[PDB]
């Protein structure tokens, strides 16, 4: 169908998977499980243009788990590289990054991505932010932890890809949702499940929601 | 400078 | 003379918060946040069920569409006094009506038990 | 199935490994997955190379040929020096014979330009190994083989771009210095050869695929190569005038031409100079003529994004800045080069209209570049007059909220220079956008927020007198605009607007007492408002001009019978009874601000003492009941209130600081005392309900009340200038009630903020306290430790805290760590060790400053026992554990205060300041110098960790390092060349002796 493929590097750590897995799920994983190689996801998105649908291969930014390396880059159509604000090495590595991608994949749009900018000790500075000027990449602040521009690296690879600057994301349709018929034979089963479940705390309830 | 004053009180 | 150069219409809005919505995933023991956003009560004119629609900020994909069964019951969470958990037999955001465990948080404790009179006011309307 | 391409005692079946690939690449979901994992494991045995060979020849999938190049790419990077030379020859011969043939067959060369892409840069990695030695004819033959086919000469053109690439722009972090030096060296000496050919291609066409890559390839060379091959050759009208007509040539070509600009150049020679002028002039007009003309409206191109509009015009902005940074003043005195100057000007005004924030950013930059330059430099301001006026106009219309923090201060800091060189046209245009606010032409909530942050962002710029009519007439225009507005949500966007206009000018302000007053009753009338913002901006303006104008709160102004602040606090109920908590304690600490001003200690402390007559009644009647009744703070109501008493006290002591301390001792006593109480109910809530209960709001509200008494004392003890105050009076009953419960509480419930005030005590009078510091440690170090030496993840804040808590006690109170007991010492190193380990920065850095810290306490203890025993113990537990973070690949964040750790630990045996043998006596024959074993153990333990590494290259690798200990940047550089040796066999010994 109308689909992309879409590979993001960067250095381990940056927090490739998790945006991702914000963007499939919604959900936020705290955890560091380290990518092996790559993991495929489809990901849609509605906009006025029909569905848009990316194939994202998110690779492993660790060395020693690097799997086939730049062999996953072979026949993307866009790319986001992802960078920690926090940490100034993995900055210092995207010119490295942004190499082995072009040399396989010598035309596609590519999005520069700044992440973790919910933390406050910041180290890589907005002014020292300047590597995709003359390479032509469009350049997002982002966090997947509080969601600060977690859609606009699609936005733009959606209009690029489609030739269209006015594409926009719109309300997928809704439709009427089916009327319950409660099992008699299954309420000490959700009764179970319900105890334990109001009895397991939500995550970060000091956060603003 | 005290045309304003009574302009500013009335917002 | 010159010649010139979603399906929610059928849907009235009851009530609309802010939230963001949490799906219990008991293989691993844990919550897990589905999304954030405006969580409305939608009546249908031609049917008078009400149900429960929500979108994602930005890119506006269904986070919880089911309807506000007379059935279901609000529960407290242990951490929130912000919160309410309750099962969800049949919520169709992601494709086929499947059964949740959610929970739902709001800004403050004040909407939260406002979403609690109107969700209760709902289950009420969809009895008759 | 699939797996049986990973049984090597059987022929590589072809057929299966295209599956395998095919699977990967266009296959979906679980079987995708399977082969991905198959294809990992093939390409990482390491024997996959020598199937290579049959890959290449036999397949007919041009994805598993690029993975067959993969597989050698990591034998040549990693082992290619242990081949036999057999080997070496036959992978070289069959990688250039493959090159060859593809480019002979016009359908293979049109359609796998990946995979040929691939096989060049596996070329560039055989030449990285054997060029030039040994291989002394690739470039002569090269050179001849590009004269027979255009296909191999386009070719020839991405090698040679690689090439360039992999020796000048990528080997600083991949080769030794003295390879890089080698390569480059190589480079220089044949490039005469390689412009020839290049240059030849570009002035006889007439293939344009041929000419892009050359161009390409250009591009790079001119990172490095002397500016003579640029300016004695034909190759700049090449550039600037043909190859700008073609859009398949044009866009390389500007990025040549943006590098040209940057050549080192000598900027004395006329004729140069002219060079410089004219290929600029030819581009200009290249582009007028076949691109858009300068009055085209590049905002609405770029907005199309056809084709590559958007790059060019970026690439374009990247061009004229560069070029105009450099060389405008080659252009400024001329009169026949004046057009040439402002259109190249004007087409940077029209690439500043464009909506893309980054865009906008390096033509803003560009114009901080000029008009610094207007404003110092003489006679040049008048030249751009019509320039800075448009300026004016696209800054002031595209001004971003101030508080993109980062951009609008950029902005301020331009529209402020562009005041200075013409105050009346800046105005003009302010006024003249405020008018079309009024008459709708303009109007809207974004437009007048963005022309109020423009005239809010010149205040101080203009005379006080033009400031003072300027003000009153925008002020004016903008009541005005309120008034005629309905709704109220018009009205609150106007109203706020004015505030911020006005909390701007604090000149203005200061000069007119009755315009400042009438402004604060407005805004305490606002703090009563109930539409949604119009109280946080009433209390954010408020604290803004306090912070301002203060002195005019504190003095009696001409007519008034006191000073203001005294009106704020008779009336402090009344004003913020419709506020936030958070909003009351802004409101308080606004007040504390002014307060400070007061010289008079008698006055400062009695408004002081008014000013927290609220807070202070509240905390009176809870305590009585508290304590009469300790079931009351059960009560969620209760806890919330006694959290926002202490929460205004912080808000206080945060304006006031050393000022606070009588207010503090109002309360010091019964809030410790709350603290014990509130500290009871926790653990008691813990054993009664598990640990389940410091997730319930109840608990949460309590251990608030203990972080906010932590917060009101640690920002106290901060700020405080009478330090034996706080010995004498603070210090004992706050260990006493802070540090057994910390102790002694489950780790769940143990508040970091405990270690975080511990920090600013030591920090502050630790030297004054030395029992006391011993304390912290016997209640905080061994249970903390204990929390964090498991994993690197769990209790994120007690980690970072804690190494700050030890960081300072080593700097401060040294003395407490000699107490320690000897298991409790090698805690304490365990600890540091462990703090090396850490990926968090927020750790990391901590652990080397306190290993770094604590050997130079080590160092001046002198020739004495504890010394001499300490490095008995612990210098090659330190050496060891630096030196494993240094070499694992995991810890390049830390690698320059590794460094410097392992620098100094060398030292010390250089210098011989360590005066006991490091090594036990049956160990080395007796006189054995320290410098002698250093370097045997060094050897034995790189051996050991490195076996691959040759005798040779550790000996040379360690005399290099331990001559170099006193030249740290030489030192990191002799590090560095051993971490690109150890990741390959065979590296060359004598690189160590580069700095030699
Ligand atoms: N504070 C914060 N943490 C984030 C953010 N995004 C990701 N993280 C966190 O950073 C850590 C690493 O996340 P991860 O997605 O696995 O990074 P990665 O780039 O996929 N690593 P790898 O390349 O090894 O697979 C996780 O703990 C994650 O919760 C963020 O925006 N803010
Ligand atoms: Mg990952």
């Amino acid at each position: 169908q109308v689909q992309f493929k879409l590979v993001l590097v960067g250095d381990g750590g940056t927090g490739k998977t998790t945006f991702v897995k914000r963007h499939l799920t919604g959900e936020f994983e705290k955890k560091y499980v380290a990518t092996l190689g790559v993991e495929v996801h489809p990901l849609v998105f509605h906009t006025n243009r029909g569905p848009i649908k990316f194939n994202v291969w998110d690779t492993a930014g660790q060395e020693k788990f690097g799997g086939l390396r730049d062999g996953y880059y072979i026949q993307a159509q866009c790319a986001i590289i992802m960078f920690d604000v926090t940490s100034r090495v993995t900055y210092k590595n995207v010119p490295n990054w942004h190499r082995d991608l072009v040399r396989v994949c010598e035309n596609i749009p590519i999005v520069l991505c700044g992440n973790k900018v919910d933390i406050k000790d910041r180290k890589v500075k907005a002014k020292s932010i300047v590597f995709h000027r003359k390479k032509n990449l469009q350049y997002y602040d982002i966090s997947a932890k509080s969601n600060y521009n977690f859609e606009k690296p699609f936005l733009w690879l959606a209009r690029k890809l489609i030739g269209d600057p006015n594409l926009e994301f719109v309300a997928m349709p809704a439709l009427a949702p089916p009327e319950v018929v409660m099992d008699p034979a299954l309420a000490a089963q959700y009764e179970h499940d319900l105890e334990v479940a109001q009895t397991t705390a939500l995550p970060d309830e000091d956060d603003d929601l | 400078v005290e045309a304003l004053l009574a302009r500013l009180r009335a917002l | 003379h010159f010649e010139p150069v979603t399906m929610e219409e059928d849907e009235e809005v009851l009530y609309k918060v802010r939230a963001k919505l949490f799906r219990f995933d008991a293989d691993a023991k844990e919550w897990k946040e589905r999304g954030t956003g405006d969580c409305k009560f939608l009546k249908n004119k031609k049917t008078n069920k009400v149900r429960i629609l929500m979108r994602r900020d930005k890119t506006l994909k269904i986070c919880a569409n089911h309807i506000i069964a007379p059935e279901y019951t609000l529960k407290p969470n242990v951490g929130s006094d912000r919160s309410w958990v309750y099962a969800c037999t049949a919520d169709i955001a992601e494709g086929e009506a499947e059964a949740f465990t959610f929970a739902i948080r709001f800004g403050s404790k004040e909407n939260a038990d406002k979403f609690k009179e109107e969700f209760e006011k709902a289950q009420e309307i969809n009895k008759k | 199935s699939m797996e049986g391409i990973l049984d090597f005692s059987n022929d590589l079946d072809i057929a299966l490994l295209d599956q395998v690939v095919s699977t990967f690449y266009q296959g979906s979901g679980v079987q995708q997955k399977q082969a991905q994992e198959i294809l990992t494991k093939f390409q990482d045995n390491p024997d996959a190379w020598q199937k290579a060979d049959q890959i290449l020849q036999f397949s007919t999938n041009p994805q598993s040929k690029f993975i067959a190049l993969s597989i050698l790419d990591k034998l040549i990077t990693r082992k290619w020096k242990l081949l036999p030379n057999d080997h070496r020859i036959g992978i070289r011969n069959f990688v250039v014979g493959m090159i060859i043939s593809m480019c002979q067959d016009d359908e293979v060369f049109k359609t796998q330009k990946n995979l040929i892409n691939k096989s060049d840069l596996t070329l560039v990695q055989i030449l990285k190994q054997e060029w030039p030695q040994n291989w002394p004819e690739f470039i002569p033959e090269l050179i001849g083989s590009s004269s027979s086919s255009v296909n191999v000469c386009e070719n020839n053109m991405i090698v040679l771009k690689l090439l360039s690439e992999e020796v000048f722009d990528f080997s600083a972090e991949q080769m030794t210095q003295a390879k890089a030096l080698h390569l480059k060296n190589s480079m220089s000496k044949e490039f005469e050869q390689i412009f020839k050919l290049c240059f030849q291609v570009l002035e006889q066409g007439s293939s344009s695929s041929l000419i892009v890559a050359t161009l390409e390839s250009l591009l790079r060379y001119l990172h490095w190569i002397p500016y003579r091959y640029i300016y004695e050759t034909n190759i700049l009208e090449l550039l600037s005038t043909k190859f700008m007509t073609s859009p398949d040539t044009r866009a390389i070509t500007l990025k040549c031409l943006t590098e040209v600009s940057n050549l080192k150049i000598p900027q004395d020679n006329d004729l140069i100079k002219r060079q410089t002028v004219l290929f600029f002039q030819n581009t200009l007009q290249q582009i007028a003529t076949s691109v858009m003309p300068v009055t085209a409206d590049l905002k609405a191109t770029y907005a199309n994004a056809n084709g590559n509009d958007q790059s060019f015009l970026q690439d374009l902005a990247m061009f004229l800045t560069t070029y105009l940074a450099r060389n405008r003043a080659l252009l400024e005195s001329d009169e026949s080069l004046r057009e040439l100057l402002l259109n190249a000007h004007q087409y940077l005004i029209q690439l500043s209209k464009i909506e893309e924030r980054e865009l906008f950013k390096t033509t803003l930059d560009y114009w901080h570049n000029l008009v610094a330059d207007l404003f110092y430099e003489p006679l040049k301001k008048h030249i751009y007059e019509e320039i800075c006026s448009q300026l004016r106009l696209v800054i002031i219309e595209n001004m971003v909220r101030p508080e993109t923090i980062q951009l609008y201060k950029s902005e301020r800091e331009v529209l402020v220079y562009l005041t200075h060189l013409n105050v009346i046209d800046t105005e003009e245009i302010m006024i003249s956008k405020l008018a079309r606010q009024i008459d709708g032409s303009e109007w809207s909530w974004h437009n007048i927020n963005t022309l109020s942050w423009a005239i809010g962002s010149i205040s101080g710029t203009m005379s006080e007198d033009t400031e003072k009519r300027f003000v009153v007439t925008v002020i004016k225009d903008l009541l005005g605009l309120c008034e005629q507005k309905r709704g109220k949500d018009n009205k609150a966007v106007v109203a706020s607007d004015i505030m911020y206009v006005v909390g701007q000018y604090p000149r203005f302000l200061k000069a007119h007492w009755n315009f400042l007053r009438t402004v604060i009753l407005k805004l305490f009338e606002f703090m009563h408002e109930t539409h949604e913002g119009v109280q946080d901006m009433a209390c954010d303006t408020f604290i803004k001009i306090v912070q301002k104008c203060k002195y005019h709160f504190v003095i009696q102004q001409p007519r008034e019978s006191e000073p203001f602040i005294q009106t704020i606090i008779r009336d402090i109920q009344k004003t913020t009874a419709d506020l936030q908590p958070q909003q009351v304690h802004t409101f308080y600490k606004a007040c504390g601000i002014i307060i400070s001003e007061e010289r008079s200690v008698a006055e400062r402390n009695r408004l002081l003492s008014d000013l927290m007559q609220l807070p202070n009644m509240a905390w009176d009647t809870i305590v009585e009941q508290s304590t009469a009744n300790p079931t009351l703070l059960l009560d969620s109501e209760t806890v919330k209130i006694i959290a926002n008493i202490i929460k205004t006290n912080v808000a206080v002591c945060t304006s006031m600081g050393a000022d606070f301390y009588p207010q503090l001792g109002h309360i010091y006593y019964n809030m410790l005392q709350l603290y014990r109480a509130v500290s009871s109910m926790i653990s008691a809530q813990v054993a009664a309900e598990g640990l389940i209960a410091t997730k319930t709001p109840k608990v949460r509200g309590l251990r608030t009340i203990k972080k906010e008494i932590l917060k009101l004392v640690e920002t106290y003890i901060s700020k405080a200038r009478n330090l034996d105050d706080v010995v004498k009076v603070l210090v004992e009953p706050l260990l006493n009630a802070v540090l057994e419960d910390y102790m002694n509480n489950v780790p769940d419930a143990r508040d970091a903020e405990v270690l975080n005030c511990m920090t600013t005590v030591v920090e502050k009078v630790g030297h004054m306290i030395p029992q006391g510091v011993i304390l912290i440690l016997q209640s905080v170090f061994e249970c903390t430790l204990d929390m964090i030496n498991k994993d690197f993840t769990e209790y994120p804040e007690h980690r970072v805290e804690f190494y700050k808590l030890l960081k300072v006690i080593n700097e401060k109170s040294f003395a407490a760590f000699l107490e320690l007991p000897p298991a409790a010492f090698k805690l304490f190193v365990d600890a540091i060790c462990w703090a090396f380990k850490h990926n968090n920065r927020d750790v990391e850095v901590n652990g080397l400053q306190i290993a770094l810290d604590l050997v130079k306490n080590i160092e001046r203890m002198g020739n004495v026992p504890f010394a001499n025993e300490f490095h008995k113990n612990y210098f090659f537990i330190f050496v060891s554990e630096t030196f494993f973070v240094l070499t694992d690949s995991d810890h390049k964040s830390g690698f320059s205060k590794q460094a410097l750790l392992l620098m100094k630990l060398i030292s010390l045996v250089y210098d011989n300041k360590i005066s006991v043998p490091l090594y036990q006596e049956a160990e080395v024959p007796q006189g054995t110098s320290n410098q002698v074993y250093l370097s045997q153990y060094l050897a034995n333990m790189l051996s050991n960790a490195f076996p691959h590494l040759t005798s040779e290259q550790i000996a040379s690798f360690l005399s290099a390092l331990t001559k170099q200990c006193k030249d740290l940047v030489v030192f990191k550089g002799t590090l560095r060349d051993f971490l690109v040796q150890i990741k390959e066999v065979g590296g060359d010994p004598t690189d160590y002796l580069f700095a030699e």
